[PDB]
C-alpha cells in the first residue's frame, strides 16, 4: 500500500520476469 | 545511440496501445513483446499504483530502476527496463501527460549512457544482444 512497497514489488517483479529471460552463456 | 534505441522502443511500444510518437532495435522491440507476455501471466499490471505525476515520475523512475539492478545486470533485466519505461509512458499518456514521455526516454537514456553501458561494454555490446536475442 505505501508507495516504498509498490516500488519494491515492481522491481522484484521486473526482476524475476528479466532473469526469466536471461538468455546468456557462461564463458567456457 | 542508446538515446535511439529508447525513442525507438518506447514509440514502438505506444504505437501497440494505438498512440503515436511523431537489428538491435527490432531484437530489442521483438524481446520487450516477449517480456510483456511472461510479466502478463504471472504479475499484475502495478504501474497504476505509483501514481505517477510531473512531480513524482523521476523519483519513481529513479527508485525502481535502481532497486531493478542493485543485485545485479543481465540482459533480461535490461530489457525488464525498457519494458518498464514503455509502461510508464503508456500510462502518462493514458492520463494525459503526454509531455512525460519525452522526460522518461531521457531519463532512460541517461541511465543507460551513465550507468549501464560499462557492462554492456564488458558483456559484448549490443552486438551479443542480437546474437542472442535476434530473429525472436
Amino acid at each position: 500500500e505505501s508507495q516504498e512497497d509498490i516500488i519494491r514489488n515492481i522491481a522484484r517483479h521486473l526482476a524475476q520476469v528479466g532473469d526469466s529471460m536471461d538468455r546468456s552463456i557462461p564463458p567456457g | 545511440s542508446n538515446r535511439e534505441l529508447v525513442v525507438d522502443f518506447l514509440s514502438y511500444k505506444l504505437s501497440q496501445k494505438g498512440y503515436s510518437w511523431s537489428a538491435v532495435k527490432q531484437a530489442l522491440r521483438e524481446a520487450g513483446d516477449e517480456f510483456e507476455l511472461r510479466y502478463r501471466r504471472a504479475f499484475s499490471d502495478l504501474t497504476s499504483q505509483l501514481h505517477i505525476t510531473p512531480g513524482t515520475a523521476y523519483q519513481s523512475f529513479e527508485q525502481v530502476v535502481n532497486e531493478l539492478f542493485r543485485d545485479g545486470v543481465n540482459w533480461g533485466r535490461i530489457v525488464a527496463f525498457f519494458s518498464f519505461g514503455g509502461a510508464l509512458c503508456v500510462e502518462s499518456v493514458d492520463k494525459e501527460m503526454q509531455v512525460l514521455v519525452s522526460r522518461i526516454a531521457a531519463w532512460m537514456a541517461t541511465y543507460l549512457n551513465d550507468h549501464l553501458e560499462p557492462w554492456i561494454q564488458e558483456n559484448g555490446g549490443w552486438d551479443t544482444f542480437v546474437e542472442l536475442y535476434g530473429n525472436n
